């Protein structure tokens, strides 16, 4: 049920920074992140724990979601020629430094 | 018709606009917000600007 | 930033950004015509306001 529980919790919040509802491709997220590879996909339970990530970082942490980073693509040698490693979460600063570099897997 | 179901009724349509006129994306700032402070602009003299430009 | 624009229609240009190598590495919507304006002669910025800008 904390599968539920995840979205029970991040929808009785006043400031809306992330939506989840297990349902038909509900998520999206306030574009003041700087939110580049397209969601609404709902792929896994990767966006779950993501978005509840987003939701501790934003709200609770106190970070400024102007300042977050999400599903960043980088161009690395790379193993295969098409992944481009991509950063699944960070945490900026107000000179552009990522300070939390983190890896969200299901 | 009270000048309150007037009010109601206006500040739907205003919350409305403040969502694809001026694109506002805050629900909660959709919220506490209305089209006249009550207290500096009496309803009657809305009632008198909807008379006149309904 | 550029991605804070947002309409509610598809022609939105004024919300496309882009690294320049020419210019600090930083965001350069390439794309309008003309810019008139008259800026305002004295900002003083809030504490808070001027962080987000550098």
């Amino acid at each position: 049920n904390w599968q539920r529980i995840v979205e029970a919790k991040l929808e009785q919040q006043k400031h809306k920074v992330a939506e989840i509802s297990l349902e038909n491709g509900t998520v999206n997220y306030s574009k003041k992140i700087k939110h580049n590879r397209n969601l609404k996909a709902l792929t896994g339970d990767e966006e779950i724990v993501r978005a509840f990530l987003i939701d501790r970082l934003v709200n609770e942490l106190d970070y400024k979601p102007e300042y977050l980073e999400t599903e960043k693509e980088y161009t690395i040698k790379g193993g295969h020629s098409k992944i481009n490693p991509r950063v699944d979460v960070l945490v900026k600063d107000d000179k552009g430094n990522p300070f939390f570099f983190i890896e969200v897997k299901a | 018709e009270s000048p309150q179901k007037l009010f109601d009724r206006i500040n739907a349509l205003y919350k409305r606009a403040l969502r694809e006129q001026l694109n506002v994306t805050d629900e909660q700032k959709i919220a506490e917000d209305n089209v006249i402070n009550r207290n500096k602009f009496p309803l009657n003299k809305l009632v008198y600007t909807v008379q006149a430009l309904e | 930033p550029f991605r804070f624009y947002v309409k509610e229609t598809s022609p939105n240009y004024l919300e496309t950004a882009s690294p320049d190598a020419l210019y600090g590495d930083k965001e350069v919507n390439g794309k309008f015509d003309v810019v008139v304006s008259n800026p305002p002669f004295s900002v003083d910025l809030d504490t808070q306001t001027q962080r987000e800008v550098r």
